[PDB]
RNA sequence: CCGGCCGGGAACUCAAAGGAGACUGCCAGUGAUAAACUGGAGGAAGGUGGGGAUGACGUCAAGUCAUCAUGGCCCUUACGACCAGGGCUACACACGUGCUACAAUGGCGCAUACAAAGAGAAGCGACCUCGCGAGAGCAAGCGGACCUCAUAAAGUGCGUCGUAGUCCGGAUUGGAGUCUGCAACUCGACUCCAUGAAGUCGGAAUCGCUAGUAAUCGUGGAUCAGAAUGCCACGGUGAAUAC
RNA sequence: AAUGCCCCGUUA
């Protein structure tokens, strides 16, 4: 099952086989499902094409992969040039959201790297 | 001639009221299946009527509150050999070797200033 | 604490009580959902122009024996130390050591 | 009717005080309800004793405010005025309410 | 520091409160800041007579201080001036009517406080606290305390080491709740610091 | 401990069979106070075990713990310039004990999918002596007699 | 953030001095503390010294910046490396 | 009006308030005719019935001059006082104490049962309406066994997931917002959408606990305009083992 | 019948 791009799990129930697209929730999802009259629970397999161009449709109503890819890149660029404290944050590689960094950061920093 | 006894446990208490009949039971105007849907709960309610085989002669109708459902079950117990002990004033021994008139005591302990609870204390390092 | 610090939460509460109603007032109007954008514009600008001491928010409990801000119990109005040395003393009524 | 609150921080005194209450009830006018006990308030407090650093160091400090509630359901002329010049002892909150 | 205050641990079976009034939260500390500005302005103007306990019962809008001394001839001084004059000013204090009592409490070498007040001038007057305790410890016994005991702590003699000494005397049980024991402190401020003192005093076991 | 020795708590016996052996057993087996799952888990790994293997659950559980039963633990003496471990007999409760823990913790470890499937997986293999169960009896047994030479 | 309906704050002072600056066409380092205040549309094309602490850092306000405050724009923490 | 509702009833739980009771009291044995121990008859509790408070002489010249008080020393157009901003939250790194997890005794959706202990007047804040939601408007009652906070959760029954770094994990991050407060960038909490790191039980070593304890599950309060996974309290389920 | 071990600066 190709979506959006992108292929879809075809064993998996639908909810699950939406979410797996990059940009979709499970609540998301279960908008989707709703809007095309489908169950949350029918899996992909034994579904027809009309109901997959239905989900094809809702998906382009809604934002895809490709596009969020862009807009998260263009927001951090923008953020990272004007130079504002969460701009070099990034660029430091160091949180943003204003957390401890005395210890404690390792999602942002890496794995530690002893002093030598 | 209802015969009334009082039943008590970690928080619950449990008012038992006994009359000659069929053997049905009513807690809080529903039945045990209903209230306590443990069977542990039922055959812990249910033990005193087959230590003295009347389950059958005496329906009651029994209300409790406070606790959960084993503190309940266990105050309804409580509650149904005292109300025995009033009706036959004869059984007294025979729920004694079984250990059903001894009030269980076993209260909850409080939490103590300088522990995570009653008696665990927090992690301890020399260093 | 220090005297000054102590003279400065009390002009800090002299002003509160006296800018009361007007700051009250301005937050009124201001939060309110049914008044106009320049109205409530110049509200929070004459918000901003209003001491900032003026702001219950400002001042700290404080002992009202020692000036400690730690440790303040607002049932009565004094440090944790001067309530144990007090209730011990017996000057607090009711008080006295519990268990259980 | 009328409703008496009393509440106090000693037990003796507030029993005494309504025993008082209820005497002058039945000998003024009549038929007083009587000076049933109301659950006790429980205040805790915890206090570090240590002035600078001892974290485990603690008073547990609590006060006890006894309350009780009596009622009368015949109130005539003369009770009213009566428990009102009626000054008791120092310590005891007492609430009037007709109704 | 381990010993608890007697009076705190005794204040509900047989020591009573000073303070006795019944407050909300919304006036209990005003009550309390009321209640301790005046005992500082007593216990500061009041300084040479032999006050040993001031207690405070505000009933219905009006303060009851009741002053347990034992010089009452002279907390009136001439009759019926200087307990007006503080009346009114405690009245003015504490913003409500005020009434003023006196209790003279007989045997004040048996007063916890009007021991500790007596060592306190005595060896703020350069008395050798050793003569001190030991006359106060005397008196007290011979006067017929059941126990007695008063250290002194902090700057013995102008020493550079500080200690603390202390005389007991008689049975003076404090591990046990029912006992009497008066218990007080204070404090001198000699040249060479302060130094503490304590006093402890066995009355009787009460069986209430 | 060192001042006394202690008297033993009494444990409610199951409801639905009325054995304080399948009591001890769910108490083993139960994690966090969850005895009503412990109890639905024994329950159904019990009745599976049964329409297996024929007998009822009670015969079952009994030649499974039987077959897991040890009969010599070995213990650290420590007497004088020498440790020793030294085989010594096991009691009755200490055995069963004992059996239903091997039991629970060779379950546990067992890669199937429900717990109750696996108990009654080790269950049937312990009846006809098979599993981690039966391998560690074995092992300990092996051992006791190693160290024979102490008494 | 800020709530909504609340609108967006900025101080008394800064407004006036930007509508000032704004009206008299001076292209001078507008010295200010108020590291709070939102940016305007009204303040593009200007600079703004604002402090930081030691001292009053300048910033030359963009259109990209409005819905932003001077402080992001204004690091306090001065942050090289440990070695 | 099926709701103790509202007459009524004072029986019961419950609320205190005062009392009775448990003191080796009695029985058999051991013991040196003792202390005391063992066992049992009663009893709710049997041997300190459980828990708490209560911490001797003194040690560590232990901690606190930043609670407070205080000797001596030190500054007196500043080591005093006021104001704005920033910082106390930094970050190659190491340690301690905790929370969340690695999952199927489990996750998810539906329905549903059983508590205790406490706060409330610059406060708690029903109901109704709006908003997916945080919350917003109106807003009764309550100084409170009466009203609010406030729905307890684990559990139970049904269906699904079927051992997959997954419908586990939720960190990080982007976008739009709510509340407080003059003012949420440095630097609050929370909501919605999306994203979905590491982790698959953890080396040397080491910690807590002997029963309603551990383990686990939730609830409340002090601080507080706002701001806890901490602190202090309450209760539900509820073990194993001690030769 | 006798598997681990060695050390603590100066004055007071
Ligand atoms: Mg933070
Ligand atoms: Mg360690
Ligand atoms: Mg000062
Ligand atoms: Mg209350
Ligand atoms: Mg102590
Ligand atoms: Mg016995
Ligand atoms: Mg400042
Ligand atoms: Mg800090
Ligand atoms: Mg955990
Ligand atoms: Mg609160
Ligand atoms: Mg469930
Ligand atoms: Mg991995
Ligand atoms: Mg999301
Ligand atoms: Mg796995
Ligand atoms: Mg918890
Ligand atoms: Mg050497």
């Amino acid at each position: 099952a190709r979506i959006a791009g992108i292929n879809i799990p075809d064993h998996k129930h639908a909810v699950i086989a939406l979410t797996s697209i990059y940009g979709v929730g499970k609540t998301r999802s279960k908008a989707i499902l709703a809007a095309a009259g489908i169950a949350e629970d029918v899996k992909i397999s034994e579904l027809s094409e009309g109901q997959i161009d239905t989900l094809r449709d809702e998906v382009a109503k809604f934002v895809v992969e490709g596009d969020l890819r862009r807009e998260i890149s263009m927001s951090i660029k923008r953020l990272m040039d004007l130079g504002c404290y969460r701009g070099l944050r990034h660029r430091r590689g160091l949180p943003v959201r204003g957390q401890r960094t005395k210890t404690n950061a390792r999602t942002r920093k890496g794995p530690r790297k002893p002093i030598k | 001639n209802q015969y009334y006894g009082t039943g008590r446990r970690k928080s619950s208490a449990a008012r038992v009221f006994i009359k000659p009949g069929n053997g049905k039971i009513v807690i809080n105007q529903r039945s045990l299946e209903q209230y306590f849907g443990r069977e542990t709960a039922r055959m812990v309610v249910r033990q005193p009527l087959e230590l003295v085989d009347m389950v059958e002669k005496l329906d009651l109708y029994i209300t409790v509150k406070g606790g959960g459902i084993s503190g309940q079950a266990g105050a309804i117990r409580h509650g149904i050999t005292r109300a025995l002990m009033e009706y036959d004033e004869s059984l007294r021994s025979e729920l004694r070797k079984a250990g059903f008139v001894t009030r269980d005591a076993r209260q909850v302990e409080r939490k103590k200033v300088g522990l995570r609870k009653a008696r665990r204390r927090p992690q301890f390092s020399k260093r | 604490a220090k005297q000054s610090m102590k003279a400065r939460e009390v002009k800090r509460v002299a002003l509160a009580d006296k800018y009361f109603a007007k700051r009250a007032e301005l937050k009124a109007i201001i939060s309110d959902v049914n008044a106009s954008d320049e109205d409530r514009w110049n509200a929070v600008l004459k918000l901003q122009t209003l001491p900032r001491d003026s702001s219950p928010s400002r001042q700290r409990n404080r002992c009202r024996q020692t000036g400690r801000p730690h440790g303040f119990l607002r049932k009565f109005g004094l440090s944790r130390i001067k309530v144990r040395e007090a209730a011990m003393r017996g000057e607090i009524p009711g008080l006295k050591k519990a268990s259980w | 009717r009328i409703r008496i609150r009393l509440k106090a921080f000693d037990h003796r005194l507030i029993d005494q005080a309504t025993a008082e209450i209820v005497e002058t009830a039945k000998r003024t006018g009549a038929q007083v309800r009587g000076p049933i006990p109301l659950p006790t308030r429980k205040e805790r407090f915890t206090v570090l004793i240590s002035p600078h650093v001892n974290k485990d160091a603690r008073d547990q400090y609590e006060i006890r405010t006894h309350l009780r509630l009596v009622d009368i359901v015949e109130p005539t002329e003369k009770t009213v005025d009566a428990l009102m010049r009626l000054d008791l002892a120092a310590g005891v909150d007492v609430q009037i309410s007709l109704g | 520091g381990q010993k608890v205050h007697p009076n705190g641990i005794r204040l509900g079976i047989v020591k009573p409160w000073n303070s006795t009034w019944f407050a909300n939260t919304k006036e209990f500390a005003d009550n309390l800041d009321s209640d301790f500005k005046v005992r500082q302005y007593l216990t500061k103007e009041l300084a040479k007579a032999s006050v040993s306990r001031i207690v405070i019962e505000r009933p219905a809008k009006s303060i009851r201080v009741t002053i347990h001394t034992a010089r009452p001839g002279i907390v009136i001084g001439k009759k019926g001036e200087d307990v007006e004059k503080l009346r009114k000013v405690v009245a003015d204090i504490a913003g409500v009517p005020a009434q003023i009592n006196i209790a003279e409490v007989r045997k004040p070498e048996l007063d916890a406080k009007l021991v500790a007040d007596s060592i306190t001038s005595q060896l703020e007057r350069r008395v050798m606290f050793r003569r001190a305790m030991k006359r106060a410890v005397q008196n007290a016994m011979r006067l017929g305390a059941k126990g007695i005991k008063v250290e002194v702590s902090g700057r013995l003699g102008g020493a550079e080491i500080a200690r603390t000494e202390w005389y007991r005397e008689g049975r003076v049980p404090l591990h046990t709740l029912r006992a009497d024991i008066d218990y007080n402190t204070s404090e001198a401020h000699t040249t060479y610091g302060v130094i503490g003192v304590k006093v402890w005093i066995f009355k009787g076991e009460i069986l209430g | 401990p060192r001042r006394r020795v202690i008297g033993q708590r009494k444990i409610l016996p199951d409801p639905k069979f009325g054995s304080e052996l399948l009591a001890k057993f769910v108490n083993i087996l139960m994690v966090d106070g969850k005895k009503s799952t412990a109890e639905s888990i024994v329950y159904s790994a019990l009745e599976t075990l049964a329409q297996r293997s024929g007998k009822s659950e009670l015969e079952a559980f009994e030649v499974a713990l039987e077959n897991v039963r040890p009969t010599v633990e070995v213990k650290s003496r420590r007497v004088g310039g020498s440790t020793y471990q030294v085989p010594v007999e096991v009691r009755p409760v200490r055995r069963n004990a004992l059996a239903m823990r091997w039991i629970v913790e060779a379950a546990r470890k067992r890669g199937d999918k429900s717990m109750a499937l696996r108990l009654a997986n080790e269950l049937s293999d312990a009846a006809e002596n098979k599993g981690t169960a039966v391998k560690k009896r074995e092992d300990v047994h092996r051992m006791a007699e190693a160290n024979k030479a102490f008494a | 953030p800020r709530s909504l309906k609340k609108g967006p704050f900025i101080d008394l002072h800064l407004l006036k001095k930007v509508e000032k600056a704004v009206e008299s066409g001076d292209k001078k380092p507008l010295r200010t503390w108020s590291r709070r205040s939102t940016i305007f549309p009204n303040m593009i094309g200007l600079t703004i010294a604002v402090h930081n602490g030691r001292q009053h850092v300048p910033v030359f306000v963009t259109d990209e910046m409005v819905g932003h405050k001077l402080g992001e724009f204004a690091p306090t923490r001065t942050y090289r490396g440990h070695a």
